């Protein structure tokens, strides 16, 4: 919804679904990417208001969550590029 | 050593006496033979007798190629007329299963124009193809009656030929059928191919490109509308016409690049990243083919494609930004403001371009393909240009802060000279009379940076920048360099809010730690005005010496001031009296 940390929170889900689609019509593979990349601003901004909250801890699930979500980001777009792969290999062998 | 030359050339030497007796020789003969000779081929000792073996078995292949080629075309087996029955393709399946069988005796191996039982399945198309044909569009029209040919009697002629007995799988005659169909095609193509690799001439040297590139997108057709993995018409392309193709390739996105980079003198302006965006996908949407297209001694091109144009252009139009333009002296400050604006722009709009290439299926094909030959262990290709990219990023959005935050200091400057802080006529109901041009200016900053697209994540970051600079200027040039009324306090918070609401933060958020103290001291500040009790005690100077060392253990606790330190909570109270 509103804060970062939801938008993420959804997002993730959102991101593991389209990885397998119940479609017909296989991958949303620019949607996807899209997603990656709002996903990526997001956390951004995330970092950033965590940063911004002490100048210059009791912040530390904020950045437990922030850095498993930057993982995340990082093994999701292999996961990604691995569907993409099998999902042309499939359908040349059909 | 020698002791394997004497005796190795007696059977050699009895293998040329066998082979003088052609006849009254069967196939286990055949066979028999091929056990002897295999090992001493390419010997070159034994190449004789291998020139002879296989010259036989040419001569025991030329009656059932005759017969196979007849029957085929006087039963018109590929058209309408036929219909595959177990007697109509009986004796055709005995004489291509011979055929097939001597081809694979062939010593070493036999070649690709060997498989006498395909050449003879693709004769009737050779004559059809040859018959209605005597460039980019003469090599488009081969491949719509290839097609058309091959559409209907593709899988017909797997449905007949289908021999697992003796070898003959689908798999086989899938991609020999087509391997052998497409063989006119490559010699009918290849003749006007070195007609023009043959000259010197610009029109020529297009002419050549243009039917490389021609051959390259009905290849990709091919594998696509039929589904075969073999070679297509690549097979002519020879490394000279290659150079050629690339080369050109090069060039033209080069050329278009450099019309690009040429250094006009008038403020920088998105189009010019977006039109270098096109160009990448242009360039893209040309070589795709070339790229999806599986031949190892193409990697070496592919590689320097991907290169020249997918990583160099980009890094040189990061350069191209960020370059020394004395032509660019002239300009205004919101105009050096919008013209750094532009170039972050550009430069991320160019960096998710090459985001969406990295996860195209051919890229991420021959990245492997990259990671493999180079050795290098890259994610992406393009790994080498966001790293390079996301340093210029840094460089050009502190740039638009630092630029942004020298005019603030600026126009500011009449409401810093503003002194009566301490004689407030009443509460505030506009905004301070001197700040009305600032406000202005910050507005019309905001809407210029507002102009253009950047990440959510960039954009907090330079926003939230200049709430800080406007923190910092509130406090160390008005506020603690005055003494407050009840509403000159009042007015200075609605100024602040008003400069905060200039910015368009990205709010209903939570708040940054520089503006709750910010409220924190104000709210310190404003006890100079409310006569409580708890609020005498805390506002003696003598409190403040007496409690400083304490961290104000009393005073935290009493007013929820978390964020301000000992110092700061310190010149508060003082400023109170």
């Amino acid at each position: 919804s509103m804060p970062y940390a939801t938008q993420l929170a959804l997002l993730q889900d959102e991101l593991l679904d389209m990885l397998e689609p119940r479609d017909g019509e296989g991958l949303r593979t620019a949607d996807i990417i899209d997603k990656t990349l709002r996903f990526r601003e997001l956390l951004g901004c995330y970092r950033l208001q965590v940063e911004k909250s002490t100048r210059q801890a009791s912040q530390a699930p904020a950045l437990a969550q922030l850095l498993l979500w930057e993982r995340f980001l990082a093994d999701y777009r292999r996961r990604l590029d691995a569907a993409i792969v099998h999902e042309h290999e499939a359908t040349a062998a059909r | 050593a020698g002791e394997r030359r004497a005796q190795n050339a007696c059977t050699l030497a009895a293998v040329t006496e066998k082979l003088g007796r052609a006849a009254e020789l069967d196939y286990c003969d055949l066979e028999a033979l091929h056990a002897e000779l295999e090992p001493l081929a390419r010997s070159a000792d034994a190449a004789p007798q291998v020139e002879q073996f296989n010259e036989l078995l040419t001569e025991r292949a030329r009656v059932p190629r005759r017969d196979l080629e007849h029957e085929l075309l006087e039963r018109r087996c590929d058209t309408e007329l036929f219909v595959s029955t177990d007697d109509s393709v009986h004796e055709l399946r005995e004489k291509a299963g011979l055929l097939f069988q001597l081809s694979q005796l062939l010593l070493p191996e036999p070649r690709a124009d060997q498989l006498w039982n395909f050449v003879c399945m693709a004769n009737n198309f050779r004559i059809k193809f040859i018959y209605h044909f005597t460039e980019q569009q003469s090599i488009e029209n081969y491949f719509k009656f290839l097609d058309k040919y091959l559409s209907e009697n593709l899988y017909k002629y797997m449905d007949i030929f289908e021999d697992e007995s003796k070898g003959i799988t689908r798999t086989l005659i899938h991609k020999q059928f087509i391997n052998h169909i497409l063989e006119p095609v490559r010699e009918k193509v290849n003749v006007t191919m070195t007609k023009i690799a043959a000259s010197n001439s610009a029109s020529d040297v297009k002419m050549l490109v243009l039917l490389i590139s021609e051959i390259f997108i009905t290849d990709n057709a091919l594998k696509k509308s039929h589904y075969y993995d073999g070679v297509g018409l690549v097979s002519l392309i020879d490394e000279a016409a290659l150079e050629v193709w690339q080369n050109f390739e090069v060039e033209s996105a080069v050329s278009q690049f450099e019309k690009l980079t040429t250094p006009g003198a008038s403020l920088m302006s998105p189009k010019n990243g977006a039109d270098f965006g096109k160009l990448l996908e242009n360039m893209y949407r040309y070589l795709e083919p070339f790229f999806s297209i599986d031949y190892r001694n193409l990697f070496s091109v592919k590689y320097q494609l991907v290169d020249e144009i997918f990583i160099q252009l980009p890094l040189k139009y990061r350069s191209f930004l960020l370059s020394k333009n004395i032509l660019q002296n002239e300009l205004t400050a919101e105009q050096q403001f919008e013209n750094t604006c532009v170039k972050l722009h550009s430069l991320l709009l160019i960096s998710n371009i090459l985001v969406r290439f990295s996860h195209d299926f051919t890229f991420i094909e021959m990245t492997q393909q990259i990671n493999k030959i180079t050795d290098s262990d890259y994610e992406y290709i393009f790994d080498e240009v966001w790293e390079s990219y996301d340093e210029a990023v840094i460089v050009l959005r502190d740039s638009i802060v630092h630029r942004w935050v020298k005019g603030l200091s600026s126009s500011l400057r009449n409401y810093f000279k503003y002194n009566e802080w301490d004689s407030i006529a009443t509460a505030p109901e506009q905004c301070s009379a001197e700040l009305v041009g600032a406000l202005a200016w910050m507005k019309k900053m905001t809407d210029i940076f507002d102009k253009y697209w950047y990440p959510q994540h960039i954009i907090a970051q330079i926003k939230v920048a200049l709430l800080e600079n406007i923190i910092k200027f509130m406090l160390n040039y008005v506020v603690k360099l005055n003494k407050f009324s009840e509403n000159g306090l009042r007015q200075l918070t609605f100024d602040y809010e008003a400069l905060r609401a200039t910015l368009g933060l990205p709010l209903e958020h939570s708040s940054v730690a520089e503006e709750l103290a910010l409220f924190e001291y104000f709210n310190i500040l404003s006890m100079k005005y409310t006569n409580n009790k708890i609020t005498s005690k805390f506002l003696d100077a003598e409190y403040v010496s007496s409690h400083h060392t304490r961290n104000f253990r009393e005073l935290r606790e009493s007013l929820q001031v978390s964020h301000l330190t000992s110092d700061e909570i310190a010149d508060a109270l003082y400023r109170t009296l």
